RNA sequence: CUCGA
């Protein structure tokens, strides 16, 4: 997902929630520091978001589902 | 409300570089675009590069 | 990255640009966040259109 | 079907410059091959000496005039570019230059030593104009390969040079341009094999015995990479 | 106060100043780059909070 | 105002 972004699209659906959901993910490894999935193979923090998207690893539904856990683990 | 002024000149010399605009005398402009080694040039059958 | 002073552009989008080059000047704008930069990437990069 | 080799057969000498080289013989194929990686190489990076920076008392820069002479400084150091010599033992000499009198200033006027040989002494650098005029210059000679700018010079240096010595540009390699022909050889049953005649052409600072055994060490040399390590 | 030209300056090493003189001005000759100084000048300032 | 695309 370096050269093209058309293998991303068609999981989430539209470019406008990609947009969005990419760059909510890419702010939890900027700041946040939680660790990528994908291996890193020596690249900055927007394509590994862009890669862990369109291997479906990363959605809304799973980034709203991972944060809520864990709010919850800081409520325990 | 001036004590001095000093003036200094500098002489600038410059080559010829990828950007700079040539043109002919017939309305033919141009960007230099890459100055290639002597060898790669073509060549006719006498040995004179172009 | 290449040296000299002058931004070398790909042959095939001069005809979006109607770019001839004949002392023809563009200018460089840089994306700052992270939004922006994703907003390049998946919506104004030159394989998209 | 085993192979043939080339030799170096021929060597005649046109002019002072001009030398004309044949190779016998060939195959079909390597009489294009060779004479095509000979040229490449022949033109890019061939050793040779030329003047480095120049020195003249009493004037400062480039950009100035000095008395009784013809040409601006900037005019000499256009002169002295074309200037075509040859040091033998050492890596480096320093020539003085010195005259006194109405009349040109020929390159044949520089005090040479034992080593270096100005090959070309019909060269012409000054006009002097006044009989109390005179000149003297220190002139530097390095050696080198390809072509160096001055910019890289005065960039890559970071001791404090004295006001006054200039700099020139170099351009170290001998061969001006050269040619080649591939005729048919004169051989009596392998009838299909061919000669390689490369026309050279340079100025009197190159031995065309020399210069192909050079352009034929560095091919030797870059294929070494080729034949063992994968 | 007026403004003067010395070659002394503060905040600035030898590294700058080896092309000017006595007198603060760039000798006739002197190969210069971007950013060296040619003509030293110093400014006085009112006193600021710090 | 003059010049460049
Ligand atoms: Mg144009």
């Amino acid at each position: 997902a370096r050269v093209t972004v058309q293998d991303a699209v068609e999981k989430i659906g539209n470019r406008f929630d990609l947009v969005l959901v990419a760059a909510r993910r890419a702010r939890q490894m900027q700041v946040g520091g939680k660790d990528p999935l994908v291996p890193e193979e020596n690249d900055k923090t927007t394509v590994i978001a862009l890669r862990e998207i369109e291997e479906g690893l990363i959605n809304n539904q799973i980034l709203d589902v991972r944060e809520r856990q864990e709010q919850q683990e800081q409520e325990a | 409300g001036v004590l001095k002024i000093v003036k200094v000149y500098l002489a600038v010399k410059r080559r010829i570089q990828p950007g700079d605009k040539m043109a002919g005398r017939h309305g033919n402009k141009g960007v230099i675009s890459k100055i290639n080694p002597i060898e790669d040039m073509p060549y006719d059958e006498n040995g004179t590069p172009v | 990255l290449i040296e000299g002073k002058a931004i070398q552009l790909h042959p095939l989008v001069c005809a979006a640009y109607n770019a001839d080059f004949d002392g023809d000047q563009m200018a460089v704008h840089v994306p700052l966040t992270l939004e922006a930069q994703l907003e390049a990437r998946a919506l104004m990069m030159s394989t998209n259109n | 079907t085993e192979f043939l080799k080339p030799r170096l057969v021929d060597i005649e000498q046109v002019s002072s410059t001009h030398a004309k080289v044949t190779l016998e013989p060939l195959e079909r194929g390597f009489g294009h091959t060779l004479g095509n990686a000979l040229r490449r190489i022949l033109l890019s990076s061939m050793p040779g000496c030329a003047v480095t920076e120049v020195e003249i008392d009493g004037v400062l820069h480039e950009y100035s005039t000095k008395e009784g002479v013809q040409e601006d400084i900037l005019e000499i150091l256009l002169n002295l570019k074309g200037l075509a010599v040859r040091v033998q033992g050492k890596d480096e000499v320093i020539l003085t230059l010195n005259k006194s009198g109405i009349g040109p200033v020929t390159a044949a006027d520089i005090t040479h030593d034992g080593d270096v040989e100005i090959v070309k002494p019909q060269h012409v650098i000054c006009h002097l104009t006044d009989e109390n005029a005179s000149i003297s210059m220190r002139i530097k000679v390095q050696r080198g390969r390809g072509y160096v700018p001055a910019s890289t010079r005065i960039h890559s240096e970071e001791d404090e040079r004295p006001i006054g010595r200039l700099l020139v540009d170099a351009c170290y390699s001998p061969v001006e341009r050269i040619a080649y022909n591939v005729e048919a050889a004169r051989v009596e049953q392998r009838t299909d094999l061919d000669k390689l005649v490369i026309e050279m052409e340079t100025n009197g600072t190159i031995d065309p015995e020399e210069a192909i055994r050079r352009a034929a060490t560095i091919l030797a040399e870059q294929l070494e990479a080729f034949v063992d390590l994968r | 106060g007026p403004e003067e030209i010395t070659a002394d300056i503060p905040n600035v090493g030898e590294a700058a100043l080896s092309k000017l003189d006595e007198s603060g001005i760039v000798y006739i000759g002197a190969e210069v780059t971007g950013g060296d100084i040619l003509v030293g000048k110093v400014t006085p300032k009112g006193e600021t909070q710090l």
